[PDB]
């Protein structure tokens, strides 16, 4: 349904002229960080999984150039213009960072993936990480410099109102910040920690479920591409909260990330919305990107009936798991609330727990029912009692569980006591989550969202020319200037020939023209060929294929076997 | 949907399938809105990655062409009908050609030849005025062609806008058995005085042709009509 199985590798290259500062190595920060994403994807191909990787690449420029790999463009298109790339822009951070993510969420819409208004599916994922490598430069705009991150609004996309933030549940945002000294630096390669840089991208990194890296040393750099490609996961950033008292900490709040495993991922029950849905209402309230999931540290329970669909998530590594696991009790679980999702409830009913593993060395999320302490007995004992047979007093108890139920589990739910054997439960009827108004707004949503992402699909190939010109000034016509399209058709075009150059040329025109009898009347020799791309100038294989096949007869390269 | 659209990898081939089986049980089906919702969605032209084109309808056209056995004897027909007869024509002609499959062809023209069948005659015409306005190149069009407008030789517009291009395609080398069957169609078509003959009379008088059996046959045919029809 969805292909979780298939991560995108967004590379957010700062390509402000503050990166071509040299470091010690005698190569630019762009340098570095080409070669770094060449590391990266070497050291990612290390895993079979690697495989179906998306590989995309923005940049600091405008919009029309900032997209130089989005979706659809393949691996030798990307590698083609990462070599490329050129430090001559301003920092524009904040608004390459908004292009970025409009990229990645350019298609959400058109396929549902954020299920809006209907629950929080962490199965509907597009798993997503934009590494953007960068200096600390304080960013700059043409008016001045700008001290803190802000990324624009300007240009709302069709439905970016929906969530109030532009990253998304399943995106996270990693900062490489290039700190190379010019000077060999004195230190000691310590095997130590990468730090925390302390530039403007850091606070966007750690909202997201990111973290940036400061990097002063190739071994410091290798470190970090280490942990980026440990970091390239499946899952979906949590926000984490701590409800009720203790038992202002790093286990209080965190933008923890949980895992999803395919195999196209299943899963039945979504998280919560933060509002209870009501069919009056013309607008969808807006959703936090990271869902507000708060958890009582009570030690309850954790029930659970034989034959019910429960969604398993791991956490990863994180101070809550390191709590959870270090009070080491593994029989019980804190409960898990959405606030707001109930109808009066400000804290609501639960939905999950945190149940750490029998091991003690991961702690999962149990993703049950809305409201399930409730359900679970009663639907234990429809099954248990009168065998899928509901009495008057069950199904007037279920029926005022429905009243607390909000509509959007009702499709989760029909689709799990199908599969338990009691199809006819409940009234096969259409989700009450949405007004007509939210539905018909969704799908004019879906539209424009189409007709948006085929605009952007078709405009990354920077097809256009730029500006070749020097504005003259009075005191219109403007200077030309070279470039790249004017290969010189010498034996073409007269003009194109030097003074210096006239007489040996005009022989050799004049002898391509007359000595062409039982020859070749190509264009001028040692121009359209011999300056071959360097990539096809010895490519061997596909150079034999254009000559006739002969007779059959029965430290890493050196450029063949 | 949903489905459909994202796992495009491996889409369901059964959408296009399951049309030819349910057609050929129940008609009256294929006349919902659903389809035409569905269609409407999926509209959407896509340059780099979509299935923005029409599958092969060999199987429809067949089913088409065999229910006109059972509606050989129907005096009342519906306006879907009309309207899926008017919408055949417009495919890529794969049998116009082929000379053994005119009873077909004539049945198909013959099911949009009345209680609904002005009403659904009107909607194709507008519909097809589109196109009529385009002034297309006589050399667009294919030879298989000529069946498709010699077919529906009802509405006299058509058959007016037909032998307006009499003059045009005088000139013409290549055209000269086009002319001879206009100058058939217009000595045939001579019978009911009306304003678009007199138009293509009068269009057709004026012009010159060169050569002279080309006259001499037209003016031969024209006097057979005259000696034909009493209001000359």
């Amino acid at each position: 349904y969805f292909q979780s199985n298939m991560p995108i590798l967004l590379f957010l290259i700062d390509t402000s002229a503050s990166m071509n500062q040299r470091s010690h190595l005698g190569t630019t920060y762009l340098d570095t960080a080409k070669g770094a994403v060449e590391t990266f994807m070497k050291l990612r191909a290390r895993d079979p999984a690697s495989r179906g990787d998306r590989y995309m690449l923005v940049t600091f420029e405008e919009p029309p150039y900032a997209i130089k790999a989005g979706w659809k463009e393949n691996h030798a298109t990307f590698m083609n213009e990462l070599k490329n790339l050129q430090a001559e822009g301003l920092t524009t951070l904040g608004q390459s960072l908004r292009t970025a993510f409009d990229l990645l969420n350019l298609n959400r819409l058109v396929t549902g993936i954020d299920n809006y208004g209907q629950g929080r599916n962490p199965f509907f994922l597009e798993p997503a990480i934009i590494i953007t490598i960068t200096d600390g430069s304080k960013l700059t705009t043409t008016s001045g410099v700008q001290d803190e991150l802000h990324l624009p609004l300007n240009s709302p996309l069709p439905g970016s109102e929906l969530t109030k933030e532009p990253f998304r549940w399943d995106q996270r945002l990693f900062a490489l910040v290039l700190r190379l000294p010019g000077t060999m630096s004195v230190e000691s390669e310590q095997l130590t920690g990468v730090p925390l840089d302390d530039s403007a991208i850091t606070p966007m990194c750690e909202v997201t479920g990111g973290r940036s890296y400061s990097v002063c040393s190739p071994r410091m750099l290798n470190q970090c591409l280490e942990s980026l490609v440990q970091k390239v996961q499946s899952g979906v950033v949590i926000n984490f909260e701590k409800a009720g008292p203790d038992p202002s900490q790093p286990w209080h709040s965190c933008h923890k990330l949980i895992y999803v495993r395919p195999n196209v991922p299943i899963g039945h029950w979504p998280v919560p919305e933060s509002f209870w849905p009501d069919q009056n209402s013309p607008t969808l309230p807006p959703r936090t990107s990271h869902p507000v999931v708060k958890f009582s540290c009570t030690d309850c329970e954790p029930m659970v009936i034989d034959k019910l669909p429960f969604d398993k998530y791991e956490l990863e590594p994180s101070p809550l798991t390191q709590f959870i696991l270090e009070r080491k009790s593994p029989q019980t679980c804190w409960q898990v609330y959405v606030s707001n999702s109930a109808k009066y409830s400000e804290l609501g009913h639960p939905f999950g727990y945190l149940k750490a593993s029998t091991a003690l060395n991961c702690v999962n999320l149990f993703v049950m029912p809305y409201n399930y302490p409730v359900l679970l007995p009663l639907l234990d004992d429809l099954f248990k009692v009168h065998k899928a047979k509901p009495t008057l007093k069950w199904r007037q108890s279920f029926e005022s569980y429905l009243k607390t139920m909000p509509p959007y589990y009702l499709g989760p739910l029909k689709k799990a006591v199908r599969m338990m054997g009691a199809p006819n439960l409940i009234a096969d009827s259409m989700e009450y989550g949405l007004s007509y108004s939210v539905i018909s707004y969704l799908k004019k949503l879906s539209q424009q969202a189409k007709i948006e992402s085929d605009r952007v699909i078709g405009s990354v190939g920077k097809k256009v020319v730029q500006e070749t010109g020097i504005k003259v000034r009075s005191r219109g016509f403007q200077v030309a200037l070279l470039n790249k399209d004017l290969k010189p058709q010498t034996f073409r075009n007269a003009y194109d020939i030097p003074r210096r150059n006239l007489l040996d040329h005009l022989t050799r025109m004049r002898s391509n023209l007359l000595k062409s009898t039982r020859r070749f009347l190509k264009g001028q020799d040692e121009d359209q060929v011999h300056s071959v791309p360097i990539a096809q100038m010895g490519n061997y294989q596909e150079y034999l294929k254009q000559v006739p096949s002969p007779l059959r007869e029965l430290m890493m390269i050196d450029e063949a076997d | 949907v949903k489905q459909l659209k994202v796992t495009r990898a491996k889409p369901d081939s059964t959408l296009y399938l399951s049309l030819m089986y349910l057609a050929k049980i129940k008609p009256n089906i294929f006349a919902t809105e659903g389809v035409i919702e569905a269609l409407c969605s999926l509209l959407r032209r896509d340059a780099s990655i979509n299935f923005k084109a029409k599958g092969n309808s060999l199987v429809s056209v067949l089913a088409c062409n065999l229910l006109m056995a059972a509606y050989e004897e129907d005096e009342n027909w519906p306006e879907i009908f009309v309207k899926v007869y008017i919408e055949d024509s417009l495919g890529e002609r794969i049998w116009v050609d082929s000379p053994h499959c005119k009873t077909f062809v004539d049945n198909i023209q013959t099911a949009f030849n009345e209680e609904l069948a002005e009403s659904v005659e009107e909607y194709v015409l507008d519909m097809l005025r589109d196109q009529l306005n385009r002034r297309q190149p006589i050399d667009n069009v294919s030879r298989n062609l000529l069946r498709l407008l010699t077919s529906t030789c009802g509405y006299k517009e058509v058959r007016l806008l037909a032998v307006q291009k009499l003059e045009m395609w005088l000139q013409n080398p290549k055209l000269t058995r086009p002319a001879q069957d206009l100058l058939m169609s217009v000595c045939m078509n001579c019978n009911t005085h009306g304003s678009e003959d007199m138009d293509v009379i009068s269009h057709l008088i004026k012009i010159r042709l060169k050569p002279k059996v080309l006259l001499n046959h037209f003016m031969l045919c024209i006097r057979e009509l005259l000696s034909a029809h009493k209001d000359n």
